RNA sequence: AAGGGCACCACCAGGAGUGGAGCCUGCGGCUUAAUUUGACCAACACGGGAAACCUCACCCGGCCCGGACACGGACAGGAUUGACAGAUUGAUAGCUCUUUCUCGAUUCCGUGGGUGGUGGUGCAUGGCCGUUCUUAGUUGGUGGAGCGAUUUGUCUGGUUAAUUCCGAUAACGAACGAGACUCUGGCAUGCUAACUAGUUACGCGACCCCCGAGCGGUCGGCGUCCCCCAACUUCUUAGAGGGACAAGUGGCGUUCAGCCACCCGAGAUUGAGCAAUAACAGGUCUGUGAUGCCCUUAGAUGUCCGGGGCUGCACGCGCGCUACACUGACUGGCUCAGCGUGUGCCUACCCUACGCCGGCAGGCGCGGGUAACCCGUUGAACCCCAUUCGUGAUGGGGAUCGGGGAUUGCAAUUAUUCCCCAUGAACGAGGAAUUCCCAGUAAGUGCGGGUCAUAAGCUUGCGUUGAUUAAGUCCCUGCCCUUUGUACACACCGCC
């Protein structure tokens, strides 16, 4: 995949904010619905994921026409040293009000 | 003639205008916006017909939109029109100015019939 | 090629422009109330929306 | 305040409405409004027919599915205000409401 | 008004949004023993009740995995933030849910059973 | 199959060496040898192309010919 | 082969037809680079398959990787990516080439390994559905018999639409199917409710008689849920209920199960849905991110883009529509429906009142309607009443073809559709054959929905008008039960 960094941390800080993601299955969609700031392609998001998963920081769920991915916690450090964040801030799902 | 004016007033008869002279589907599309690459492949006739030399007809341009109507202004020239398979150049004729493009190079040869096969028992 | 041919082609109506919600099938498919699903996925899924069958 | 509301039930099944149409008036009158009686309007029926077969091979039976949408129409009204004495909704899942108002 | 839909196609949205939510429980949940999906919608909020026998095996570390379902049905269908709440209900007789013994019969023949 | 023309020739990079393609002179004086790109979104820092007859910006794809 | 019963996917008696003509549409064949393909009662207006692009799976060509992950090279002294100009290209695909700028670690190369595919395989399969078979049939336990395969139960008889029930009985006790069941239509002047349904009464009105009526006639004109400023629910809606049970009378009947006739009753058989065991090498891998195995996967069988084709014609066949006319055609007037739809997550695309322009197809502004609130009281057709036509291929028929005008779209040519003026071809009731059908039925007749950017000769329903014949039979085509013969068991399309 040929998509660029500015994206890539993007679409990781998203993941990484929540536990999960959820991306429809359209690989001509002109834009990903949150985000929408940041006019990434759907494209980029999907293979970003796909990725992910094919390494392993991810598990993904597939409905009629949506991907459910999963972040694991072998995503947890990977995120966090991608991103150079100590460990104390966790995705929303992790920890909540404690 | 096309409509009674020679062709000489023709080649400058504003579109315009040109529209009250043809019928009733080449004005609605003329009405419509050319897109970008009927003008591309006019362009290009003009250019081969400028280049072309003199007492010479010019050298074939070939495209596949064969749903281009026939512009007086491009009457001369050598155009190559795709019939699926390969290009056919065809003469643009006086005579051919409300006619696409499409209709002088044929999708598919005339049948000849032979002997039935198998089936009709 | 670019994003200029890529998907140029118009897909702003007719059949192509149109797939299931749920398999994204090019055929078959029932508009009606907005449905937008296939007609093998409405037989699977009629009991699941609510359409049962009473005659 | 001075307010004169209008109430609408609808879901699928008759049961439901029916109960909720009965113990919602009934509440209403142990607390002394009086009740513009309840409006059944004519049902929405919604019909689609499907061949049952998937590929079209067969003797072209066709399936034939139904949606009955019953809805009902009850408005309360009081001499004095309303929203401020009923707030409770008491509503069971699978059935749709919404509250508006005369103006509305 | 404008903005709100016809009730005929407000009730198949529903009946699509039941469907889907159902597959997808089915899709997610299989080998937590799901036996099928309850929901309860009001004009306040929603409120999705799952039906399923291993609540201690659906819920993740501290509810981890409910938390996540939670956050996928909320970004999927784009309700309101707070809007939504899944609760996971041990089922009553689970040899009576044919969904939740055939199940059970997949994991015995993918666990290598005659 | 047996496509009656050959196979198409994919580009092949240039491979050029280091940029250099700015000098000074008698112990450092800056000399632009190539064109200035005057967009905000080109940018000073980039220079344009110096092709035979005309310029070209990497960034803001502008086109300045001289005749 | 016998015996009994049954069915308009059988017949009888009929009705309407089909096959005869034109056209639409689907198969075969022919031609083609391509006419993608499946399917041959139980395929052939079927794949909801009415394809200009898309659909597309076929052909002619051009791009992109949307080839993850891992290993090893490669590199910030550049891994590599985009692009102006020119040529080149159908293309304003930096696709390639000359030419330099620019992104910067995301890539590139090679090795494994993904992945995808409307690619193949329904004779590997799931699921679905069709058929056997909508006929009434099917099975367990225990017991009886037989060495056993098996048999009784599951039947002589009577009855039913029904192994439906009564009756006998080496059977007893069961279970499914049928029945029962749900929706539907028919009666409820009985109950509840009604400004998003009405009625009645009254008050304003408007018009005619006003000779003279006057509580005269009409109004789909305005009002009385505007909140004090009428009642009522018959007409409408939809809920709770009732109502019909062979219940009552006569007859037949073992007087049992039941059957015929009749009164009262709205109704003395409303149509549907579901629908057992076992099975088919029945159809779909072209519905699915249902899927095994095989094939391809970078010059792609992926994917996108451009065009063509799926319509192509010496010909055969299927379902349809139109007609062959006077029981008609045209012109004008009069007059009655019911299902059901209507503005959208992607998705842009709604139903449309009314006013104006145009002859029409259409266009131009004002609104209503997310809907018993607007279209709409859906002023429909058929039919009815009057005009003309006059037995002729004629004012029937509108196929073929010319010209012009609009609509939708990126694009209407191989004519999308529509409108106008032109031409009026066959066809004068159709061979041998053959389809469907018993009361609101066939048939005539229009209207919704599906497909729809634009669209119906198709289909699903709806309503309007509305019958002849029959209340039987096994003659043909078949089916069920019993007996019988068998040299068949892939089961007579057999075997020989
Ligand atoms: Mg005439
Ligand atoms: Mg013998």
């Amino acid at each position: 995949m040929l998509m660029p960094k500015k994206n890539r941390i993007a679409i990781y800080e998203l993941l990484f904010k929540e536990g999960v993601m959820v991306a429809k299955k359209d690989v001509h969609m002109p834009k990903h619905p949150e985000l929408a700031d940041k006019n990434v392609p759907n494209l980029h998001v999907m293979k970003a994921m796909q990725s992910l998963k094919s390494r392993g920081y991810v598990k993904e769920q597939f409905a009629w026409r949506h991907f459910y991915w999963y972040l694991t916690n072998e995503g947890i450090q990977y995120l966090r040293d991608y991103l150079h964040l100590p460990p104390e801030i966790v995705p929303a799902t992790l920890r909540r009000s404690r | 003639t096309y409509r009674g004016v020679d062709l000489d007033q023709l080649l400058d008869m504003s579109y315009e205008q040109l529209m009250q002279l043809y019928s009733a589907r080449q004005r609605r599309r003329l009405n419509r916006g050319l897109r970008r690459k009927q003008h591309s492949l006019l362009k290009r006739l003009r250019k081969a017909k400028k280049e072309a030399p003199p007492m010479e007809k010019p050298e074939v341009v070939k495209t596949h939109l064969r749903d281009m109507i026939i512009l007086p202004e491009m009457v001369g020239s050598m155009v190559g029109v795709y019939n699926g398979k390969t290009f056919n150049q065809v003469e643009i004729k006086p005579e051919m100015i409300g006619h696409y493009l499409g209709e002088f190079s044929i999708t598919y040869k005339p049948v000849k019939h032979g002997r039935p096969g198998i089936g009709a028992t | 090629g670019h994003q200029q041919l890529y998907w140029s082609h118009p897909r702003k109506f007719g059949q192509g422009s149109r797939s299931c919600r749920v398999c994204s099938n090019r055929h078959g498919l029932i508009r009606k109330y907005g449905l937008n699903m296939c007609r093998q996925c409405f037989r699977q899924y009629a009991k699941d929306i609510g359409f049962i069958k009473l005659d | 305040a001075i307010h004169r509301i209008r109430i609408t039930l609808t879901s699928r099944n008759v049961k439901s409405l029916e109960k909720v149409c009965a113990d919602l008036i009934r509440g209403a009158k142990e607390k002394n409004l009086k009740v513009k009686g309840p409006v059944r309007m004519p049902t929405k029926t919604l019909r689609i027919t499907t061949r049952k077969t998937p590929c079209g091979e067969g003797s072209k039976t066709w399936d034939r599915f139904q949606m009955r949408i019953h809805k009902r129409l009850i408005d309360l009204h009081s001499p004095s205000e309303i929203v401020k004495q009923i707030t409770s909704i008491s509503i069971e899942p699978g059935v749709e409401v919404e509250v508006t108002i005369a103006d509305a | 008004m404008a903005v709100q839909i016809s009730k005929k196609r407000k009730f198949v949205a529903d009946g699509i949004f039941k469907a889907e939510l159902n597959e997808f429980l089915t899709r997610e949940l299989a080998e937590d023993g799901y036996s099928g999906v309850e929901v309860r919608v009001t004009p306040t909020r929603t409120e999705i009740i799952i039906l399923a026998t291993r609540t201690q095996n659906v819920l993740g570390e501290k509810g981890r995995r409910i938390r996540e379902l939670t956050a996928v049905v909320q970004k999927r269908f784009g309700f309101p933030e707070g809007s939504v709440e899944l609760y996971a209900e041990k089922v009553a007789t689970r040899g009576l849910c044919a969904i939740a013994q055939a199940e059970s019969l997949r994991y015995k023949l993918l666990g290598g059973l005659a | 199959y047996t496509t009656p023309k050959k196979n198409k020739h994919k580009r092949k990079k240039v491979k050029l060496a280091v940029l250099k393609y700015y000098k000074v002179d008698e112990n450092g004086k800056i000399s632009r040898l190539r064109r200035e790109c005057p967009s905000d979104e080109c940018g000073a820092g980039v220079f344009m192309a110096s092709h035979f007859d005309r310029h070209y910006c990497g960034k803001c794809c502008l086109t300045y010919c001289f005749n």
